């Protein structure tokens, strides 16, 4: 729900680097069991415990991008002494996309994945600066 | 989408089962029926966003 | 392995054909003789006599609607006039202060 | 402006109830005429514009571009007429019904008063060129070819209708008269910056800007010569005509949002012409070529100064008029030998006199010697650019050195030297294709005598 | 805006009767000719298919294309310009009847009003 | 002769220039006008937009009921 | 089967769509969705064979899923008021559940998986049929109901369904499994724009409706069910060739043809919403399905492919029965852009 | 020979038709915009003995 | 010429563009079409959509 959202948001930006990582990995962990759900309902590989290793990997995988991402984050926001600045989410992205690329052991996509996730983050840190809706609402 | 055929003919094709208050047969009445009449009593002519407002 | 080594039933290419042999001053528009001399005298009297040449004195002949001599003229006037009572020239403000209403700082 | 709509629509009726023999001569007579009544478009105001109703109007910046399209047409015919000689009467109706259906949309464009319309019909110039290019270009690669022609336009223009009507629903309007008269400034903001991009980058995407342009070689070595033509003449210039007619809403952004785009032009200026070096395909060169004309058109209308403006209009022109010239000789050297390879035929001087000097004259043009309106554009463009930063004169320098080498390399490869001894099959010059290059070149030596008639709104 | 639940409309009239104070589109409108042309295109198109002459197969048949396209084109632009009519009648209408929603801007002169300029250098 | 056969006076074009301008600008202040209207009738229901049915008063029985409590 | 019984249950089937379509109680409504869903399995199996006996036990065990939870939905709606007027939708749970079944009653994602199968295997008619009348009745409804949608699960399905339908028909030479991934893009593209505009949504189903019309019945005319039974068609009829190929660019969306009307107005109505994002990704998108319309065109018009000796016997023989209408359907398909203005009929 | 040559050569009539229609459809539009004319702060004039409209 | 224009260039926007959508057509539409995975997937979405927007 948007419960993790929440505790995700509730915290200043600047501070509590250990909350903000925590809450970075429930949102990683939940993700990734969602998509361990759906790859285990459309792709049965050959049984029960091949299974549950495949979602324990792509759950461990999500929760450790959503870790390295939240402490990069919050601790260039600490240091820098410049929050509400996107590069700190570049940075924080960058780093996640890094982590990922060292997990699938690949310099091809953590180095994709690092120029993608670093826009991302900083796109969604330009979103909640300016207020954009993703979801609009119908207001004409 | 909707094609108000009815409203147009005036045939009566379903609302008469619509709502609890509406002429059942041996006068027999609803459960909640003074609730319901006030409510649609209130809400009439209104629109759906002012009555439910 | 009996197969003929052809993939399919194919046209061969065909060699190009040269506008020259069958008719020498062929000027290169049509294999008919007559309508290629037709379509050169078209070209030429379409494109040069008519476009390149009364197109061009059209062009020069254009009347002055950019208004340069009439700009000259004015400039001309205001000069002799400003000259003649001492005004400086062009001015600074393009428009008076008179008709500015400046906020007040009060800083 | 419907005196010049009506006769081009009528063009596809009398191409289609044309006899067999006799399609080619009417398309061109009839073109040539159109030419010379759009040609009255010339006679400008120093006020406002030539606001005929509230759908079409006309600028000195759109009136040298109409009458440049007017005038490819009938040029283009007479190119097509060659290699098009075995093709069935119906596909042949169709080929002229696809330039003209091009020549209609393109005018409309120039004229049109309101952004959306101007990007209905600057999307509208695709699906012609595209089956020009993928149904009557010669080898395998012009499937591809089409393929990044079409995507990378569209991925550079979805964004810009969003912006666009985005900004309907803010100033109420996207008549150009009233966005000119109503400008209000933008400030520094995130999403101030991504509607700056999304405005921009559909017109950077089709000059082509540097990094940006790898669709135009491709594009243009696969197309038929005719495509060739109004790819390299006109279809660029949408894009300059288009930043030129945005760019003032966009300010004071451009002031700092124009630092990546006018590096990624003045280095990228030279790369290309650099690449023009070391080249082995006479019609890739001449697109390189012109990508660094383009890259220059693009610093000046980054620059936003009045000389910027002048100079850009002109070596529009110019550059549309020159790069046609070269591709037609290219493609007439092709004709013949049937390779695309520069050191294939070779002495060519020797054998064709007379091309030869057409081909002297283009590589002059290309190479901007003065008076010619080339080096008229370069020179306000350059002189813009060093008032800018006088830094800047070092990179433009450099850029000239360069065009000017591969310039006469190409002359140099192709005319002089000793015959190819093998190839045996040299024709003498047609009739058709000397007054080809003729037409192509004599309007270029006219239009120095009268610049102000080329020089944009801002003369 | 959703005037389907206007209120007083009929519920399967294609043209109210107040749809008759409006003036009616001229028989040479340039729309109308434009849904005429299209008859046309598919006359033509028809004759392709079926493999006849395109210009002149059926003469019949093209008049009857044209002509449909043509009576079907004038009743829907009728109907075009009368919801147009209704939007712009209820947007003033609540313009009037709301005035403390849509002030009267004080108007103020050029010479008056700080804009500040940036230079272009 | 070019001027006086092929063209107009300056105040032919200055004058249609007027006139396409005030239209233009007219159009623009209405499509400003429309939007504020279509946000406050959605917003607040109380106009002749977005009216959303409700049940027809007239389907209620108003008779004794077997019942006095209705 | 018997041409009398064809008749009969064509008109039942239309007969379930209009009684979805006029009726103000919610047992009518399921009970035109009955009607439907009962008439329509007959005419997927008309041709009699394992796979039309398939894709019709597949599209029954759908459709009576999504109508139980549509039962399931009108109940409860009406345990938290006795209504059974279709209106505002009174609770959260029951709207949710209408949504979901309404959602698999379309095939929009992720209940889409259904559609490339089934249409696989119908033959052309069927198919026809099915992609575009089949439509009417839960898009009808879901107009009713639009005040009361949580947009975000809706705006959710349908960019769901636009990603699904542009990556699903990049992989696909058979022609009915690329119309099926093109109408789960177009449904996407229609409830995208339900929580703003009704009248945009009607609009793009009516373009989309005679989009999809004209290129069955081109594929109807020339026999042809794969991308190199297309390929052929150039050497016996050419002209239906090239109608195809611009009747496919129009389909990408691409000015100034018809396909281009819808997209333009919804992104114009989203962005009168403050929604930029969303329309921006959906263009992104959208260019998919113009990259494999493309591909087709290059298969079959703007390339000649190889042919067959037997080819020439086919020569000599013309179509003895002739659709009416698909001129109609070519030219509305094509050249309505100028009329645009003309939706404020409504329509 | 007339009535001969003029099935061969009747298109040539197509071009400068749609010109001169051209021409006439551009009149049609000048007639809409006469909001206006004599109107303006510039070009304010009293009209001659026998002058109805300034320009056309 | 190489390195920039015929490589690097065409590596980043089109080349990585072509495989990453490739990729994902060849995810979605690799499917084995048994009625099993798609029904256990409808009961998933359900339960999302019940317990993740509201
Ligand atoms: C627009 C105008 C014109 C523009 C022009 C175009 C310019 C843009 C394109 C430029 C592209 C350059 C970099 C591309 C990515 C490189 C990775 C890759 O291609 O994967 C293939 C390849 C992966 O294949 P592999 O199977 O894993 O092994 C192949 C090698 O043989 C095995 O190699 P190895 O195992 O020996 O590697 C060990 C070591 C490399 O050892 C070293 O000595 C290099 C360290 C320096 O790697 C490291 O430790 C990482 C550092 O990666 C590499 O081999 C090289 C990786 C190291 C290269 C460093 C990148 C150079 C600088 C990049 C930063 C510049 C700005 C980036 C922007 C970021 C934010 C937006
Ligand atoms: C200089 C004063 C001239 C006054 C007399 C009138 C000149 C008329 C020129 C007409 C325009 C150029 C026509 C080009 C197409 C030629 C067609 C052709 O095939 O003819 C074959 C014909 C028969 O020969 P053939 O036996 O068949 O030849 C066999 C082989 O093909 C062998 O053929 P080829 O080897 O004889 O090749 C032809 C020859 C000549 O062919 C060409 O090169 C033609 C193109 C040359 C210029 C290239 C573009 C440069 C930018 C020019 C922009 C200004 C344009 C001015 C207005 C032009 C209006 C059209 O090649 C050259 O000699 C190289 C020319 C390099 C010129 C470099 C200097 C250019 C700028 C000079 C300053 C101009 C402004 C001064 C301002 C300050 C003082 C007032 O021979 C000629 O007619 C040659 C004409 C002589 C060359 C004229 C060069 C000067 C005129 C330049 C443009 C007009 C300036 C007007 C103001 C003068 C003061
Ligand atoms: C802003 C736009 C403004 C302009 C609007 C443009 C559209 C307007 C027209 C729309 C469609 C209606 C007509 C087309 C029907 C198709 C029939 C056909 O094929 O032509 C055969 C026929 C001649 O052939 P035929 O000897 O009768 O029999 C041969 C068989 O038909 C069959 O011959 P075959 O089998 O031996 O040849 C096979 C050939 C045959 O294939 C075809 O030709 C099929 C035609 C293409 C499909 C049509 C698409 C539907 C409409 C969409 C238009 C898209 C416009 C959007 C812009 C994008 C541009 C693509 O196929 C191929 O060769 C395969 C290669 C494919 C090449 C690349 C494909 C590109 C197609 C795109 C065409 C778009 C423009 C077409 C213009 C008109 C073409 C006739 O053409 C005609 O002569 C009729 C054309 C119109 C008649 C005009 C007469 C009226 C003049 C009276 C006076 C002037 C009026 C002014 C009044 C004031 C005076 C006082
Ligand atoms: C080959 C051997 C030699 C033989 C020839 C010997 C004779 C040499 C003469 C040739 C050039 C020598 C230069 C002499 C120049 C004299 C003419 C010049 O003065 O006229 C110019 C005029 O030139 C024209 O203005 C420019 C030509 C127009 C170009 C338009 C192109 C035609 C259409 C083609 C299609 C368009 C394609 C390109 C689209 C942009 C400038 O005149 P200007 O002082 O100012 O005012 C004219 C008089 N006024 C005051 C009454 C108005
Ligand atoms: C590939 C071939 C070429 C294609 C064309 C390339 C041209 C596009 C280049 C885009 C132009 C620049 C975009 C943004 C420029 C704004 C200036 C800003 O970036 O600089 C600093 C901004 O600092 C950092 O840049 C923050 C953002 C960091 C994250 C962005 C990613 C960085 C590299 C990404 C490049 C990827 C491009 C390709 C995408 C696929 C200024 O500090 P600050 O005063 O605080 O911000 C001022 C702006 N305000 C006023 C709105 C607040
Ligand atoms: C000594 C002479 C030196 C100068 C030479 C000048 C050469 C002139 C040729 C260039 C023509 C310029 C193009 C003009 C076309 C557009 C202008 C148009 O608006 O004028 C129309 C007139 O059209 C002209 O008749 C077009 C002339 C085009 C024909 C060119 C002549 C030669 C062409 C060759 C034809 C084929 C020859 C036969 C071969 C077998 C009337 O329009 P209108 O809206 O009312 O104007 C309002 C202003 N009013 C009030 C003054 C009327
Ligand atoms: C490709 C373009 C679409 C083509 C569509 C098919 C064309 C053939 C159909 C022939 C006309 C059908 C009209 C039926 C006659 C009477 C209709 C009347 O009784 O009903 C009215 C309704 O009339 C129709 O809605 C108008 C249909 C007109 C369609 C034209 C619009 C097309 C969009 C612009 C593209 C240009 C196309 C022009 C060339 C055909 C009252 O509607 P109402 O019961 O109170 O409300 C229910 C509808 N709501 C819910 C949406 C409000
Ligand atoms: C989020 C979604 C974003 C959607 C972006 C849409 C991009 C539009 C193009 C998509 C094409 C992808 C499909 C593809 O290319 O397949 C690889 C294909 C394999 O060949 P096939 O013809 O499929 O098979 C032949 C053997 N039988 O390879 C190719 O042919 C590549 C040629 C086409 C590419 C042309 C250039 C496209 C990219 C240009 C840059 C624009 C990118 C747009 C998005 C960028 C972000 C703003
Ligand atoms: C050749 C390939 C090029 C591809 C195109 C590159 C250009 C991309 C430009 C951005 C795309 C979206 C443009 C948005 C349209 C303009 C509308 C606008 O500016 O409104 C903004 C909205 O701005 C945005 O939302 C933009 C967010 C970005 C989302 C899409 C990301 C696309 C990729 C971004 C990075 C790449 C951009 C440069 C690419 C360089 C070329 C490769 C304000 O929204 P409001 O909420 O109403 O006002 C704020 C006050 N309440």
């Amino acid at each position: 729900a948007k419960t993790l959202l929440h505790k995700y948001s509730d915290i200043p930006e600047g501070t509590e680097c250990h909350r903000k990582a925590y809450a970075s990995t429930s949102i990683g962990g939940a993700t990734g069991l969602i998509v361990s759900a759906y790859s285990i309902a459309l792709k049965p590989p050959a049984s029960f415990l091949e299974g549950v290793a495949r979602t324990g990997r792509y759950t461990f995988t999500s929760a450790a991008i959503g870790a390295i991402f939240g402490l990069t984050s919050c601790i260039s926001a600490q240091v820098r002494e410049k929050p509400d600045d996107p590069l700190n989410y570049f940075i924080g992205g960058c780093a996640g996309g890094l982590t990922l690329g060292a997990r699938t052991r690949s310099y091809g996509i953590g180095a994709a994945a690092c120029a993608y996730m670093g826009l991302t983050a900083a796109l969604v840190k330009m979103g909640q600066l300016e207020g954009w809706q993703v979801f609009a609402e119908p207001k004409v | 989408p909707f094609f108000d055929v009815q409203k147009r003919l005036g045939l009566d094709l379903d609302r008469w089962m619509t709502i609890q208050s509406a002429e059942q047969p041996h006068k027999i009445p609803g459960r909640c029926h003074a609730f319901e009449k006030e409510w649609i009593e209130c809400a009439h002519g209104i629109g759906g966003i002012r009555a439910e407002k | 392995p009996p197969e003929p080594t052809i993939r399919l039933q194919e046209d061969p290419d065909p060699e190009d054909e040269n506008l020259y042999e069958k008719n020498p001053d062929s000027h290169g528009y049509d294999k008919d003789p007559i309508v290629d001399l037709w379509n050169m005298r078209v070209v030429f009297f379409f494109g040069f006599s008519i476009v390149l040449v009364l197109g061009s004195t059209f062009v020069a002949y254009l009347p002055d609607y950019r208004m340069q001599e009439w700009a000259r003229r004015e400039a001309e006037r205001l000069v002799k006039y400003r000259e003649a009572n001492g005004l400086p020239l062009m001015e600074s403000n393009c428009f008076d202060p008179n008709k500015i209403q400046l906020p007040e700082d009060e800083d | 402006m419907l005196k010049i709509i009506i006769p081009t629509t009528m063009l596809l009726p009398m191409t289609w109830m044309s006899k067999h023999n006799m399609i080619w001569i009417n398309a061109t007579v009839h073109s040539l005429l159109i030419s010379l009544i759009s040609l009255s478009l010339l006679n400008q105001l120093g006020e406002n514009s030539l606001n005929f109703s509230l759908t079409f109007f006309s600028d000195s910046l759109s009136a040298p571009l109409l009458v440049l399209t007017t005038w490819l047409l009938p040029l283009m015919l007479m190119a097509s007429q060659s290699h098009l000689s075995k093709e069935t009467t119906t596909r042949k109706k169709l080929y002229i019904t696809m330039l003209i259906l091009l020549q209609l949309f393109l005018i409309m464009t120039f004229t049109a008063t309101e952004l959306i319309l101007f990007y209905i019909l600057f999307e509208a110039t695709l699906v012609p060129t595209l089956i020009i290019i993928t149904r009557w270009g010669n080898q395998t690669e012009r499937l591809n070819a089409g393929l990044y022609f079409l995507f990378y336009t569209l991925a550079g223009s979805l964004p810009l209708l969003v912006a666009l009507v985005y900004i309907q629903n803010t100033t109420g309007s996207l008549n150009f008269l009233i966005i000119h008269y109503w400008s209000h400034p933008l400030s520094n903001s995130w999403s101030n910056i991504f509607m700056w991009l999304a405005c921009i980058m559909a017109f950077m995407v089709k000059m082509p800007l540097y990094g940006l342009h790898l669709w135009l070689p491709k594009a243009h070595v696969e197309a038929p010569i005719a495509g060739s033509m109004v790819l390299a003449a006109v279809l660029l210039k949408l894009g300059g005509y288009g930043m030129m007619r945005i760019t003032t809403i966009l300010n004071p952004l451009t002031n700092y949002m124009a630092y990546p785009f006018l590096m990624l032009s003045m280095w990228g200026m030279i790369m290309t012409s650099s690449i023009c070096l070391r080249q082995t395909d006479l019609k890739s060169l001449i697109a390189y070529s012109s990508v660094s004309h383009m890259a220059l058109v693009i610093v000046a209308i980054m620059i936003q100064t009045p000389w910027s403006f002048m100079g850009a209009t002109a070596l529009m022109i110019a550059h549309g008029l020159t790069s046609s010239m070269l591709f037609c000789l290219a493609n007439t050297n092709y004709e013949r030998v049937h390779s695309r390879t520069m050191i294939l035929a070779r002495g060519l001087q020797t054998l064709l006199p007379l091309m030869a000097t057409w081909w002297l004259v283009a590589s002059l043009t290309n190479l901007a010697l003065p008076p010619s309106i080339n080096l008229i554009g370069e020179l306000f463009i350059i002189t813009a650019s060093f008032s800018w930063s006088n830094i800047t004169i070092i990179l433009m320098g450099m850029n000239m050195m360069i065009t000017a080498l591969y310039s006469l390399y190409m002359l140099i490869t192709t005319q002089r030297g000793k015959y190819t001894h093998h190839i045996n099959n040299i024709k003498p010059s047609f009739t058709r294709e000397n007054a080809l290059m003729a037409l192509h070149i004599l309007p270029l030596l006219l239009l120095t005598l009268n610049p102000k008639m080329i020089l944009g709104p801002l003369y | 805006t959703m005037m389907s639940g206007r209120p007083g409309r009929v519920p399967l009239q294609f043209l109210p009767n107040e749809a008759r104070s409006l003036p009616p589109p001229k028989l040479t409108d340039p729309r109308l000719v434009y849904m005429g042309f299209l008859g046309y295109c598919s006359g033509l198109i028809d004759n392709a298919i079926r493999r006849r002459p395109v210009v002149s197969a059926g003469l019949h048949r093209q008049l009857l294309y044209v002509t449909s396209f043509v009576f079907f084109g004038y009743y829907l632009l009728k109907r075009q310009d009368y919801m147009y009519a209704l939007r712009d009648h209820d947007m003033f209408a609540y313009v009037k009847s709301h005035p403390e929603d849509f002030p009267e801007k004080d108007k103020k002169t050029y010479g008056e009003i700080l804009e500040e300029f940036h230079p272009v250098r | 002769w070019i001027a006086r056969t092929f063209y107009d006076g300056p105040e032919k074009n200055y004058e249609k220039t007027m006139a396409i301008l005030q239209i233009e600008a007219e159009k623009a202040e209405l499509r400003l006008k429309e939007l504020e209207v279509r946000r406050l009738m959605r917003a607040r229901g109380d106009g002749p937009w977005y009216q959303y049915p409700t049940i027809d008063k007239a389907l209620i029985d108003h008779s004794p009921k077997t019942t006095p409590d209705n | 089967m018997n041409p009398i019984i064809y008749t009969t249950l064509i008109m039942t089937v239309m007969s379930g769509t209009m009684l979805v379509m006029i009726s103000s109680h919610w047992l009518l409504i399921w009970i035109g969705f009955e009607m439907n869903l009962l008439a329509m399995i007959p005419v997927l199996m008309k041709n009699f064979n394992p796979r039309a006996t398939e894709a019709a036990t597949k599209y029954f065990l759908t459709q009576a899923t999504a109508s139980m939870m549509l039962m399931m939905a009108i109940i409860i709606n009406l345990l938290y008021s006795g209504q059974w007027t279709i209106t505002k939708m009174f609770n959260p749970v029951a709207m949710t559940m209408m949504t979901m079944a309404l959602a698999m009653k379309l095939g929009l994602s992720p209940f889409h998986f259904w559609v490339p199968e089934v249409t696989q295997g119908i033959s052309l008619q069927a198919g026809l049929l099915l992609l575009t009348w089949q439509k009417l009745a839960p898009l009808s409804v879901l107009c009713q109901i639009s005040q009361s949608i949580n947009p975000n699960l809706m705006l959710t399905m349908a960019m769901l369904s636009i990603l699904i339908g542009g990556w699903g028909g990049l992989n696909q030479t058979q022609l009915r499994k690329i119309m099926a991934y093109s109408s789960i893009a177009h449904m996407g593209w229609m409830t995208a724009v339900l929580p703003y505009n009704t009248t945009m949504t009607i609009l793009n189903l009516l373009i989309y409706i005679t989009m999809t019309l004209a290129m069955f019945m081109l594929l109807i005319h020339s026999s042809a069910t794969t991308t190199l039974s297309l390929s052929h068609t150039w050497n016996k009829m050419p002209v239906i060739t090239s109608l195809m190929m611009v009747t496919l660019l129009s389909m990408g969306g691409l000015p100034p043809l018809s396909g281009f009307m819808p997209k333009w107005m919804i992104i114009q109505e989203m962005t009168k919403n403050e929604s930029i994002i969303m329309p921006t990704l959906m263009a992104m998108t959208a260019l998919l399905n113009l990259y494999f319309y493309m591909r087709l065109a290059y298969s079959s018009s703007l390339t000649m492919f190889p042919s067959t000796n037997n080819m020439k016997m086919k020569w000599q023989f013309e179509h003895t029965k002739q659709m009416k209408l698909l001129p109609t359907m070519i030219v509305l398909s094509t050249l309505v852009l100028p009329m645009t203005p003309a939706l404020s009929s409504l329509n | 020979n007339v009535l001969q040559i003029v099935r061969d050569h009747w298109v040539h009539i197509l071009v400068p038709v749609g010109f001169v229609f051209g021409c006439y459809l551009d009149r049609r539009s000048d007639e809409k915009l006469t909001a206006f004319r004599n109107k303006s702060l510039l070009f304010k004039r009293e009209l001659r003995p026998n002058e109805e409209v300034t320009w056309k | 010429s190489s390195l920039l224009d015929l490589i690097w260039l065409e590596t980043i926007l089109p080349k990585t563009t072509s495989f990453i959508q490739m990729k994902m057509s060849i995810m979605v539409s690799n499917q084995k079409g048994l009625i099993k995975l798609y029904f256990l997937s409808f009961l998933i979405t359900i339960m999302i959509s019940m317990t993740l927007f509201n």
